[PDB]
């Protein structure tokens, strides 16, 4: 397939996944001033530059989501699947054969948070995913 | 030979996928059983389709209508599904030819809300608006239809290209009575469906 | 350390809470923490009250119902050192 079309239909992706992360988290809106401990192990506290660094958040991010028991939280995780796949295309199309290596998580933390903290879990982590698409979204370009 | 055409439906919500396909070449099986396979791909339809090996039967029931009905539920919005329609029985199988759908070229928007309209006494256009639906993000044209009230109703139809505009102008022939307008609304390019009209919304 | 961590009230009366907040191994003083609710809202510093050196106290005023959210049907209440919240929190039903 032509790389174009790739770039378009990610780009679109991102807008879409975007817009259902807006207004699914309208109704479980959050304030950017307040930090809680113990979700250190989620990203969105720095810039992504790298590909391989992009890989494994977006990958974090689909365990953490597919970690909460919801329909719709559900959905979300597999369009981040599909992102995942489109960005591998994406790296691969660039001709650098560096030997895919993904994986590398121990989140014991991630189900002690789900057994008591599901509500703070579930709004940080998609507050913190749409401002890591954010992100991406200006560093495709 | 056997010949089934496949009809596929999508909700505006990107949640819920349709699919019918019409049962006119069976009846004349006796004791043929009937059932779906589907199987789904990494990316995108295919060039030239073809059965897979390895397939997921999914069940369909039976409507009143004459067409066989059911669903897939979660959807994806970029992966390719290949299904067909096979018919079991005691003197071997057979095997329909099948049919690529691509999941986001098959879907339908939501009508238009909040639709309004005024007479500018100044001029002569007619003044109409609408609001794209939240769904899908792709840009859209839109189509336009006027005319008097009463019973019957002898409309015309205009459209509009630029998907960016939610405004419109209109020559029109009579100002002093009311005009009735509706609008619908589909992807750009071509794929998806028409979707309905918009409720009626009358002039001032 | 929360006490009580859930409480039921019809719409018509007032509400209250206590909570202590553990850091590592220290515990803040009281005069500098902050009520959160609902991580969305800020309550104005005329809500509160000092039991002791230890126990932030709140004290809501004409309650409304609350508004479902999702699958959820209770509304959370955190207390946070500046604008650190730990991860537990009070329940709240109407
Ligand atoms: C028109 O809208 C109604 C309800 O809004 C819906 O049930 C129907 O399917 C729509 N028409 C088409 C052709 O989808
Ligand atoms: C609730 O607070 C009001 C003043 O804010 C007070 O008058 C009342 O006695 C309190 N208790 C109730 C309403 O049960």
């Amino acid at each position: 397939v032509p790389i174009q079309k790739v770039q378009d239909d990610t780009k679109t992706l991102i807008k879409t996944i975007v817009t259902r992360i807006n207004d699914i988290s309208h109704t479980q809106s959050v304030s950017a001033k307040q930090r809680v401990t113990g979700l250190d192990f989620i990203p969105g506290l720095h810039p992504i530059l790298s590909l391989s660094k992009m890989d494994q958040t977006l990958a974090v991010y689909q365990q953490v989501l597919t970690s909460l028991p919801s329909q719709n939280v559900l959905q979300i995780a597999n369009d981040l699947e599909n992102l995942r796949d489109l960005l591998h295309l994406l790296a691969f199309s660039k001709s650098c054969s560096l030997p895919q290596t993904s994986g590398l998580q121990k989140p014991e933390s991630l189900d002690g948070v789900l057994e008591a903290s599901l509500y703070s879990t579930e709004v940080v982590a998609l507050s913190r995913l749409q401002g890591s698409l954010q992100d991406i979204l200006q560093q495709l370009d | 030979d056997v010949n089934i055409n496949i009809s596929c439906e999508t909700d505006g919500y990107l949640t819920k996928m349709t699919c019918r396909w019409s049962p006119s070449t069976i009846q004349s099986l006796v004791g043929s059983t009937v059932q779906l396979r589907y199987h789904r791909r990494s990316l995108y339809c295919p060039d030239s389709p073809s059965i897979h090996p390895t397939s997921e039967p999914k069940n369909c029931v039976l409507q009143r209508d004459g067409f066989y009905e059911c669903v897939f539920q979660p959807i994806f919005l970029l992966s390719g599904y290949t299904m067909w329609i096979r018919i079991n029985h005691s003197l071997g199988s057979l095997d329909s030819p099948p049919t690529c759908v691509l999941p986001d070229s098959v879907v339908k928007p939501l009508p238009p809300s909040n639709v309004k309209a005024e007479i500018t006494v100044n001029t002569g256009l007619l003044k109409v608006s609408w609001e794209k639906p939240v769904f899908p993000e792709n840009n859209l044209q839109f189509q336009i239809r006027y005319g008097l009230s009463g019973k019957e109703i002898q409309w015309k139809t205009h459209e509009v290209f630029d998907a960016k505009s939610k405004s419109a102008s209109l020559l029109v022939s009579d100002l002093c009575a009311v005009y009735v307008v509706q609008v619908r609304c589909r992807r750009l390019d071509g794929l998806g469906y028409w979707s309905n009209w918009s409720s009626p919304a009358y002039t001032l």
